[PDB]
């Protein structure tokens, strides 16, 4: 996250982070979706033009962190992948459309102060919240700037950019699974997702029921935090009826 | 800079 | 069920020190 602050302990309880066994490094953000299910962006598993291609046992997933490199004792809790699910029509050929990965645990993680999951869309929340103006959150352990490292992991609030801005600020071709968010370079304030914060949850608070939903996935963007650039995020409620088939069936 | 995580989980 | 509701926060009723910003720019 770039020009973001720490974030409180147990403020995004939901965050996840994908952790490579060998070697061992930060891979990507995620997210809790349920007691065995954990959100994220395909790209963080397939890619093909980076020779990327990871499969369940390459990978943990270290829940309940805030700290990015200490082992959290007594606080985290990692866990092994039985199955990972990459959306069949995941797009990485030209614009990473349908940029959405499941992954189901081994066992199930327990809740706790610091272990909580986030709430998915539905319509009519995904109508109300998802509006031009309207800031969400994006959360990571991903790099500081575009060309270090946090000590903790990191916080950055950013407005919901309307769709004709974020189609003029690229030449990659959007479609209806992706929205933009960040600050014009004329509002004076900054911030972005960065690399190995991708995959990671943009998250808004309902005013209506006070809890916190999970609208967005860490996608793409050209660098971080460029001034007239814009991060791109996949749009879960789009994907939601993938996201239900995947679940209800397995 | 990864601290190493518990042997069983690797 | 219990989702988005975070123990520290929500459950306790304590706001997070930057939660104010997003429900501003709700309007
Ligand atoms: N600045 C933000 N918010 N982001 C997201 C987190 C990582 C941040 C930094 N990452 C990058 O700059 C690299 C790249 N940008 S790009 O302009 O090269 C590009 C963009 C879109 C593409 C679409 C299809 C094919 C190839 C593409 C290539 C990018 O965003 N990617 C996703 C990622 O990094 O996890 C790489 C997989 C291509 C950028
Ligand atoms: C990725 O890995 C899986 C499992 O080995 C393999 O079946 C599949 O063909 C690979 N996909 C690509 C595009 O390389
Ligand atoms: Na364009
Ligand atoms: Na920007």
């Amino acid at each position: 996250i770039v020009e973001g602050s720490d974030a409180e302990i147990g403020m995004s309880p939901w965050q996840v982070m994908l952790f490579r066994k060998s070697p061992q490094e930060l891979l990507c953000g995620a997210s809790l979706i349920s007691d065995r299910w954990v959100l994220t962006a395909a790209h963080c598993l397939l890619y093909p033009p980076w020779d990327k291609n990871f499969t369940e046992n390459d990978l943990l997933v270290r829940i309940g962190k805030h700290s990015r490199t200490r082992y959290e004792r007594n606080i985290e809790k990692i866990s092994m992948l039985e199955k990972i699910y990459i959306h069949p029509r995941y797009n990485w050929r030209e614009n990473l459309d349908r940029d959405i990965a499941l992954m189901k645990l081994k066992k199930p993680v327990a809740f706790s102060d610091y272990i909580h999951p986030v709430c998915l869309p539905d319509r009519e929340t995904a109508a109300s919240l998802l509006q031009a103006g309207y800031k969400g959150r994006v959360t990571g352990w991903g790099n500081l700037k575009e060309t270090g490292q946090p000590s903790v992991l990191q916080v950055v609030n950013l407005p919901i950019v309307e769709r004709p801005v974020c189609k003029d600020s690229t030449r990659i071709r959007i479609t209806d699974n992706m929205f933009c968010a960040g600050y014009k370079p004329d509002e004076g304030k900054r911030g972005d997702a960065c690399e190995g914060d991708s995959g990671g949850p943009f998250v808004m608070k309902s005013p209506f029921n006070n809890r916190w939903y999970q609208m967005g996935i860490v996608s793409w963007g050209e660098g971080c935090d460029r001034d007239g650039k814009y991060g791109f995020y996949t749009h879960v409620f789009r994907l939601k009826k993938w996201i239900q088939k995947v679940i209800d069936q397995f | 800079d990864f601290e190493e995580i518990p042997e069983e989980y690797l | 069920a219990d989702c988005g509701l975070r123990p520290l926060f929500e459950k306790k009723s304590l706001e997070d020190k930057t939660e104010r910003e997003l429900l501003e720019s709700y309007i």
